[PDB]
């Protein structure tokens, strides 16, 4: 079996995309942020306290025929950017663009916090980092992707997110329209529970590719790409009026400026960003400085390849035994 | 303007 869903971004800024996800029986079709840097699926319930949800779509698992509470399981979770959710537990039926798991934990959100009550567009996440993050305690849930494993065509989901426009994840199948090229397969580590790789290098425009380590995560649920401060240095170095700015937390340019584009290495392959794609945005409506989308992970830990850099390639997430980490030109 | 990122464990 295989299946194929549109993700969408939420917004004119690609903070994050969407895609539809149908639970229950019949169906209610919730839009899910898909996490390759978490391995929960909770989203919004009619268990979670009123004064926390602000327009999103709920799931009713009483309004479900196929959906059985997993009775003791409760869950508790924190995200990198502070938000948080917990709640209880039961397992339906969840389908993603006609790929169909049945027994699936759905985590359902008794409270949520005020990042997500603020956030109309997001009824919950669909997590497809490697089961050992599962928050689901006494025992740990898999997540939608190893629940499927057995039933896909081949172990592999492939991300594939639009600039600015739709992209598509696809489950079970790779696209051969949808790249350029061939893929080039990389390492995966497995021991910190991530979709965690190293990569070769990198250069800066049209200068020299300069051969260094830089282990890292792809992350689809993290918005920007977070590199070692002294790699982040030597890309703002050559964007005239680009500097550090204490007040907004990051690089800020002239956003007049045509910014160079960044490449980074996949072992002898080479992906490059766009300049435009690095542009996030304005930091204010109408405002004449915008935010950059290379940053420096010194305060976070650990490097994240978030959907600036993945949006730029066709991503093949291999869940094998052995799993790898795919990446095309597009 | 809102970037996201998505698990703290330990």
């Amino acid at each position: 079996s295989t299946g194929s869903a549109t993700t969408t971004p939420i917004d004119s800024l690609d903070d994050a995309y969407i895609t539809p996800v149908q639970i229950g029986t019949p169906a209610q079709t919730l839009n899910l942020d898909f996490d390759t840097g978490s391995s929960d699926l909770w989203v919004f319930s009619s268990e979670t306290t009123a004064s926390e949800v602000d327009g999103q779509t709920i799931y009713t698992p009483s309004k479900s025929t196929t959906a059985k509470l997993l009775s003791g399981a409760t869950w508790s979770i924190s995200y990198g950017d502070g938000s948080s959710s917990s709640g209880d537990v039961y397992t339906d039926t969840v389908s993603v663009g006609g790929l169909t798991v049945t027994g699936q934990a759905v985590e359902s959100a008794k409270k949520v916090s005020s990042s997500f009550t603020e956030d109309s567009t997001i009824d919950g996440l669909l997590g497809l980092a490697f089961s050992t993050l599962n928050t689901v305690s006494p025992t740990q849930q898999k997540t939608f992707f190893d629940n499927a494993k057995a039933s896909l065509d081949s172990p592999v989901f492939t991300a594939d997110l639009g600039y600015h426009a739709p992209g598509t994840y696809n489950f079970g199948f790779i696209d051969t329209t949808a790249y350029t090229g061939s893929i080039t397969y990389t390492a995966v580590s497995t021991k910190q529970g991530f979709w965690e790789w190293t990569s070769t290098g990198y250069a800066v425009g049209s200068g020299t590719f300069k051969s260094t380590s830089i282990d890292g995560i792809a992350d689809t649920g993290t918005t920007l790409l977070y590199l070692p401060a002294t790699v982040v240095s030597a890309y703002w170095a050559q964007v005239s009026g680009a500097k550090s700015s204490s007040s907004v937390g990051g690089y800020v340019f002239p956003c007049s400026a045509t910014l160079p584009s960044f490449t980074f290495g996949v072992g002898s392959a080479r992906i490059v960003i766009p300049g435009d794609y690095i542009d996030f945005g304005p930091i204010s409506t109408g405002s004449s400085s915008c935010f950059g989308g290379i940053q420096s992970s010194a305060g976070i830990g650990i490097n994240i390849f978030g959907d600036v850099a993945l949006k730029a390639a066709f991503v093949v997430f291999n869940g094998a035994t052995t799993p790898t980490l795919g990446f095309a030109s597009k | 303007p809102h970037p996201f990122h998505x698990v703290i464990h330990k």
